[PDB]
């Protein structure tokens, strides 16, 4: 009833990075304080991270194992967006702001952060978990997709977002928005595949899904708590970011069909201002 | 943002549901007031000031020396008893940020509306302070317009060329190649626009002597010319503007056709050159039944007859080409050309379309030549010659190449000052001035053909804008009727101080003798047919002013007949771009665009209400977008019937039209008349 | 050395079956004969029914055993544009031209068909045979793929392009071309990795290689003979389609970095009308 | 597949581990019987052959007209006595594919080796049946090869012309930059490669007639003149090659090195355009200091001096241009822009190096005026003086192009043979036959300056394979003193002929008497220090010759000094590639690429061992890549030093040198005495 409407919502969405030109955002860039460009720069790499594997990996072996020609398209445009142009665009950004020894610094950084790897190393081993014609393999990966989608990717959106809704780096910020806009969608489609497996167990295999999904989630918080903690704490945002992320986390739960698990807090205002040929006949040579 | 800018952005903010008209004058008192006055050299009297403006190479003192500085002074006074007050924002705002002479720094305005129009009146004058003072009156009443060379350059040192529209003919050789792109570059630096022929070169797999598939065809030549236009851009401010016109019987006509395409490969666009295509009748012909098509070689009809291809008369020799073995030719779908040449001009806008035979059925030239081509505006329609340029020490054969200075009568000034016949006299006089004072250095047709030929090109602004603060719809029949009338009667006057001018120099342009002014087969029409309005309103109108009559008519025939006629070619109704804000009147003899213009100057927005517009005559002022074409093609074609060169005609489509129905426009103006068709603007 | 260009061209070339109506080749389609009708209805189905295989497992298994994350995100956008754009298109093409139940029968007639079903089976089965971290198999089913997008499609495309060239079926004939320019720079690509794979062997498994690629070469040759007299013998068009297939032969040889198999033929007029800074050290200005 | 290329392509199948070389002759003999004698137009006699190819439009009649056909007779016996026979199949194959006469449909071979030869000795002979016969024995025996254009054109009705290399200054002026078009295009039409000297025009943001910033720059001359190359591509036959210099100097030299970079935008990029630099010591001096260099604006400096910038010395004039506050000048890092050429010639070769003050120490004809810049192919070094194309209707101030005929000695068969004079005073007249009889009617500079200087470059080939098939080393001591005696032999022969033809003719070139060799400055080294060889094997090689003295030189001085000289330039040695195949020799005095050729022919591969190359001199044919560029260098600055004009150097470069090895190279060959620098090829 909806792989249709994805589809095409999916590729209407369609856009690349230098449709949007960067050297506007140069000088708000110049203007920030070291720690700042610091957090901005690991936010991104975090980002990039996260895309390189969800378009080489995530999406691609989750279009492997579902069924059908239309869903596997939605899913292979999905994974297409996600390596050619959400992890690209980062480089754009980077390869516009930075010297070439911070963004080989930032990129040499991603590969030693223990929080970083730790939520790769979780998520991508749900990935290759999945084995054939095993639903529930599956459905284990899409819920590592959804928590990827509507709640990983927020404890680095935060940062883009909170400058956007301050008029600084704006140009930046409308990648980020895209590749935002491109997320939210990616992670109901998902969740929408993920019920759909849920939706055939027992009672009994229901309650074990419900708290893999849950053991999952407090699992990926804990460690995005500590990476949130490392990387805000020099700019004075860690609370407020925490707070996006059990918003997201929030999200996620609903994505696949859950109820949400974190209480409602206030979020910086400010993140939320972030957010034809005929032919000729006989006639017509006659009047 | 300044103050004037703010009122004249309180237009669009409706009040009691109208739009705040009144805010344009406030706006341009405030700029005057706060900008214009201000930023205004200050001199102590008017011989302080031109002797500064002299001193400095501002002003040329060759023509300022004819006069008396009591002579110049009672001009220039003349100029400022008007009181002259620019009732818009935009017409000063154009003025003094286009025309007004600054200082070589361009921090300070040495010059006001009223030193400007009287400097241009002493040029014109040539000494005569009576003459410079009625070009001062026709002028600061804004009932004629020099064109914007004339306007802007005339008196002053560093000015350009007076001119600004050239015409080249181009011949089959590397020779005149080369001279052409010269002459294109030569042309260019001087700012004017230049339109060639490219009809005579050879299609592309062409044998180079006795060597065969070894020309390039007319794309690269074309080539040639858009490096040397972009090479030649005029200081960078206004890119260099060519255009090149090709016959549709020409081989390379798909290929010159393809230059605009947008999938073009970049080795073949041409992003710097228009392009025209002149279609004889024979090709609507072959069009409407269906028929099978050929494009011909050029380099074989020469070779068969001896003669150039669009020197010939293709209703007259398609057969015969068709029919000749030594005629290469291949074939074509002459409706598929059609169709392209409306998706074209569709995407692109391009090409301009020229029908030979609606230009040359009127041309009273033909002896000296038909109407090959067109210019860069496509109204220019004048009989050319083309030259041989040979190798070095060799003479040249020099031939004809097109020129003409334009100037625009105001209708709506014209009108409500009931001086048609006196604005015409003195505007044909201040373009044979500024003819005679053309002296092109590096262009040898087209000097000779401005001293043998003498045309001049008179057009007219403000048709829509006088037609609608008089409750008269542009498609209606009122307007056509109004137009037939005021462009007969100008074509009269003109005609009639051509004339004049002839029998007091006692001389007529160059082969006047076989032309159908000194046979009389001009006039038929106007002696045969009466030319008054036929309506009550537009018979009104006139009221005041002699219309003429048949018998008016046979007077100026038999006085032609007797004297000649000074000019080859006298009416020309050009674009008037830029120019039509400063006189606040509606660009040509167009409909308008919008009813109210916005646009960006610097980083504030600025809004352009048409002339005359309010709530009373809100329904007159029908943008043309939202007209039918094919009334505004039957006002074009009215009009059209007393212009003796062309009529610079933009075709308004909506979005949803299709191909056919630009075809269906281009085939309706071909049957009624049209000359040319100078672009298709989609809203 | 090859990457980021090949990803600039193809991004570049991003199009939607959309985008080009199809109605207007009904203006056409009917002026056919029950012959050209038939062949064409086959050829389409051939078409379609390989472009599958391409989508769901040819780009993505390559995607897969490819190492480096440009490389990965280019060939994902190549697997994107089979599945999201080409399938689509073909579906759109056919749906025009024909009622369901036609439709339906073709596919039957075709699936069942045993030239097109030995070219089929031949390429998935190399596909199959990858084994992980085993280059030599890679290489192999490289080869299939770029046989496949360079030279396998070419005996079904120049029936299209035979009518576009003619006027015929315009709307139809440039999706054709579309997809075909597509399938071009895929076979140059894929071409590039299997050169790579093939330049770090040594001189005895090159021979070996070329022995493979050869022979592969010759048995979907005499296979693409006998599928071009069964479908079009009827319309008397064999031996002019027998020239394209080795001229596109030969292209896909040299995609793969060896040398042309056949002899240089023209081909049919109407088909083609279709188609190390270092610096000075103040001693290098003393001698 | 042909059954000679099968016996050809034997040649790289090993027996017994070594090439199958003998497989040539027979990869020839079955070529010629089965094809060449197949394919060759049979004629019973001379007489009706000669009948035939004039009445045909084959041949001028007019040259042939000049003998009796006896004596034609009696030359075609001379050429057909020696009964020639090609040793490779290469040589065969491309003097019947590029250079043998074939019917107009290219069926038939209308002329076999002889007959060409005959009838070119008959061109040189102008009506002399001895000389006649002499030239047919030079070409016969292969020791003297006309140049590509001479040796394929000379004696044809529809031939090009038999002078293919010119060079066209070009004064800062629209005019001037239009009639530079218009001669490219002229020229390349004929065949010939223009090369484009842009030092004189001014950079990108100068003034134009007071208005500041209006300037294009070089680069803007760049995209048209490469566009009129473009178009002017010999009628697809052969893509119009031209080239552009700059002085290193010049402002725009960094958007001028740009052009050629792959990274450029097509708008930038010039594809066509061959790029040479003009590197005065100055610049070397400040790189070599590492001082902060400055780049200068050449109408600045025009204005303040009323010279041009390249026109002025500026190794003096280059402090005064710094300190000058009315000069506008540029800030530039001299190591920095030549790591910039190391790098750009490293990724496409470009651009060409002049070593200006290399080139002008030696130059005997600095009255005249300064070397500025070279030609398409680097060798050609001569005194020009700058053109002022005025307006039409003006007259033309016309100046001095340079444009020479070249001929290339077969160093190899002139030594065999003994006959260093002899050939060297021959090809000399033949040379100097083809100046006089050249006339470019729409180059006005290049006749004048063909007229009045008479520049003949006579170069020389195969000294690469005459030192291996000598077992000489071509980095060897041995070598550079071989090629040291040789060159100055020729050199010694060539200016004692050109003094004959003074005396003869009674008549030297324009301004001779200011040249270094009226004064006997030229002679200095030649009377001071002696060039026979110093090693005993040389020496050996030269036996049976007399090898010119201090005696002979100080004779050849006063002879000169009583008679003058006829050329102002006569030895340049330019890289000779399509005829060398013909002549069986290594291209130039360049090394070898390669010892065996895979060249690629239709569908079949040809192989193409070096000339002469064998298992005993094996080790001798090294390739160029593997040598010392420096002793390359070494092997030029020996040659160079006996040629009045450049040499064209190319540098062979191996894919792991950086750009500091290229830059050291470069400084190198500064330092050695270097004039230019060709290309540099990488493997
Ligand atoms: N709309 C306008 N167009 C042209 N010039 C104007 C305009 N408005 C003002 N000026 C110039 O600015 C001067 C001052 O304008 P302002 O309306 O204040 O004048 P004033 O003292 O009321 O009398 P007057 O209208 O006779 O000048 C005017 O004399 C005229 O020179
Ligand atoms: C020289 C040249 C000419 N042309 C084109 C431009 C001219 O319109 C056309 C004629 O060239 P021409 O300059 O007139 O050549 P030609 O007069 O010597 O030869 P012919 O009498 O046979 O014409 O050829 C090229 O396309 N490329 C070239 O290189
Ligand atoms: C006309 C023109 C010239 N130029 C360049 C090329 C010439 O080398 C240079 C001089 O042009 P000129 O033709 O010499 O112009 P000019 O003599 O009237 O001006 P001036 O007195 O300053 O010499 O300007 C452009 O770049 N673009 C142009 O449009
Ligand atoms: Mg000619
Ligand atoms: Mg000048
Ligand atoms: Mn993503
Ligand atoms: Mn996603
Ligand atoms: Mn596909
Ligand atoms: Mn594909």
């Amino acid at each position: 009833d909806f792989t249709q409407m994805f589809y095409n919502q999916n590729v209407k969405q369609f856009w690349l990075p230098e449709e949007i030109a960067l050297n506007g955002d140069l000088l708000t860039w110049k203007y920030l304080g070291k720690n700042e460009q610091d957090t901005y720069m690991k936010v991104l790499a975090g980002l990039t991270l996260l895309d390189t594997e969800q378009g080489n990996t995530g999406m691609p072996i989750v279009a492997e194992h579902v069924d059908g020609h239309q869903r596997k398209a939605v899913l292979n445009f999905m994974a297409m967006m996600e390596n050619a142009v959400h992890a690209k665009s980062y480089s754009n950004i980077f390869m516009t702001l930075a010297p070439t020894e911070t963004i080989n610094e930032v990129f040499e950084w991603v590969k030693q952060n223990k929080y970083l790897q730790k939520k790769a190393q979780m998520i991508v081993g749900l990935y290759k978990a999945i084995q054939k014609d095993d639903e529930i393999s599956l459905f284990k990966a899409m819920v590592a997709s959804v928590y990827l989608e509507s709640f990983l990717f927020y404890s680095g959106f935060y940062y883009p977002l909170y400058f956007y809704g301050q008029g600084k780096l704006m140009q930046s910020g409308e990648i980020i928005n895209l590749i935002l806009r491109d997320e939210a969608i990616h992670g109901v489609y998902v969740g929408l595949l993920a019920q759909e497996i849920y939706n055939k167990q027992t009672e009994e295999k229901k309650a074990e899904l419900r708290e893999f999904a849950i053991d999952l989630l407090n699992q990926l918080y804990e460690n995005e708590l500590e990476y949130t903690e490392d990387l805000y704490d020099q700019v004075g945002l860690s609370h407020d970011v925490k707070k996006f992320i059990r918003y997201n986390a929030n999200k996620a739960l609903m994505n696949l069909g859950f109820d949400p698990y974190f209480e409602e807090e206030d979020i910086n205002p400010i993140v939320l201002n972030g957010l034809t040929v005929e032919p000729l006949k006989d006639d017509d040579f006659y009047f | 943002v300044p103050k004037w800018i703010q009122l004249n952005n309180e237009i669009m903010i409706q009040k009691d549901g109208k739009f705040q008209f009144d805010k344009d004058k406030e706006a341009v008192h405030s700029y005057f007031v706060d900008y214009i006055n201000q930023n205004t050299v200050f001199f102590h009297n008017l011989k302080e000031k031109l002797d500064y403006l002299v001193e400095n190479q501002y002003y040329e003192e060759e023509f300022l020396s004819l006069y008396s500085f009591e002579d110049i002074k009672e001009v220039f006074k003349t100029a400022y008893a008007k009181k002259f007050r620019f009732p818009s924002f935009m017409s000063a705002f154009k003025f003094y940020n286009d025309y007004a002479l600054k200082t070589n720094d361009k921090k300070k305005i040495l010059e006001r509306y009223e030193d400007r129009i009287s400097i241009v009146a002493l040029f014109f004058a040539n000494g005569d302070t009576e003459k410079a003072k009625e070009y001062v009156n026709l002028m600061i009443n804004q009932e004629y317009q020099p064109s914007t060379p004339t306007f802007l350059n005339a008196g002053r040192k560093r000015r350009g060329e007076l001119v600004s529209c050239f015409l080249l003919e181009v011949n089959d050789s590397l020779n005149d190649i080369s001279r052409a792109i010269d002459i294109s570059m030569q042309l260019s630096k001087l700012g004017g626009g230049v339109s060639l022929n490219l009809s005579k070169l050879r299609a592309k797999g062409e044998a180079i002597k006795d060597v065969e598939n070894a020309t390039k065809g007319v794309v690269g030549v074309m080539k040639l010319l858009d490096n040397a236009f972009r090479y030649a851009d005029q200081m960078g401010q206004r890119q260099g503007s060519g255009a090149a016109y090709l016959n549709i019987f020409h081989r390379d006509i798909n290929d010159f056709l393809d230059t605009k395409k947008i999938s073009a490969d970049e080795d073949v666009r041409v992003k710097t050159l228009s392009i025209g295509v002149v279609i004889p009748d024979k090709f609507v012909e072959l069009a409407r039944e269906d028929k099978a098509a050929y494009v011909f070689y050029p380099h074989t009809i020469y070779k068969e007859y001896g003669q150039h291809m669009d020197e010939m008369d293709m209703n007259e020799m398609y057969d015969k080409f068709v029919d000749n073995p030594r005629v290469k030719k291949e074939k074509i779908n002459p409706r598929k050309l059609l169709e392209k040449l409306a998706m074209l001009r569709s995407e692109s806008g391009y090409p301009y379309i020229m029908f030979q035979d609606n230009v040359n059925k009127v041309h009273a030239n033909n002896h000296i030549s038909k109407v090959k081509f067109s210019n860069l505006c496509s109204e220019v329609l004048q009989a050319s010659q083309v030259s041989s340029y040979t190798d070095y020490d060799e003479e040249d054969e020099i031939g004809l190449d097109i020129s003409c200075n334009l100037g625009s009568l105001n209708i709506l000034n014209v009108m409500e000052h009931k001086s048609i016949e006196k604005t015409v006299k003195l505007a044909t006089d201040s373009l044979t001035h500024v003819s005679e004072t053309t002296d092109i250095r590096n262009a040898p047709a087209v000097r000779r053909a401005n001293k043998a030929m003498k045309s001049i090109g008179l057009g007219a602004m403000n048709l829509h804008g006088y037609l609608a603060q008089n409750g008269i719809a542009y498609e209606s029949p009122e307007a056509r009727d109004f137009a037939n009338t005021f462009f007969m009667m100008v074509n009269f006057y003109s005609i009639q101080r051509s004339a004049e001018i002839a029998k007091e120099k006692g001389e007529t342009f160059d082969q006047y003798e076989g032309s159908t002014y000194a046979t009389g087969e001009y006039f038929d029409k106007y002696v045969s047919t009466d030319f008054s309005p036929k309506y009550e309103k537009i018979a009104n109108l006139f009221e005041g002013m002699h219309i003429p009559t048949t018998e008016d008519w046979k007077k100026l025939k038999a006085f032609v007949a007797e004297h000649g006629m000074y000019h080859s070619y006298r009416l020309c109704i050009a674009p008037t771009g830029s120019i039509s804000y400063v006189q606040s009147s509606t660009a040509s003899v167009m409909p308008i665009m919008e009813r109210i213009e916005e646009r960006t100057y610097g980083n504030s927005k600025t809004y352009y209400p048409m002339p005359g517009l309010a709530s009373n005559n809100w329904f007159f002022y029908k943008e043309a977008y939202d007209m039918d074409m094919f009334k505004v093609v039957d006002m074009i074609a009215t009009i059209q019937q007393h212009i003796d060169q062309g009529i610079s005609f933009t075709l308004f489509l909506k979005d949803t039209m299709t191909t056919r129905d630009l075809n269906r426009i281009d085939l309706y103006a071909h049957h009624r008349g049209i000359k040319t068709i100078y672009y298709a603007r989609t809203k």
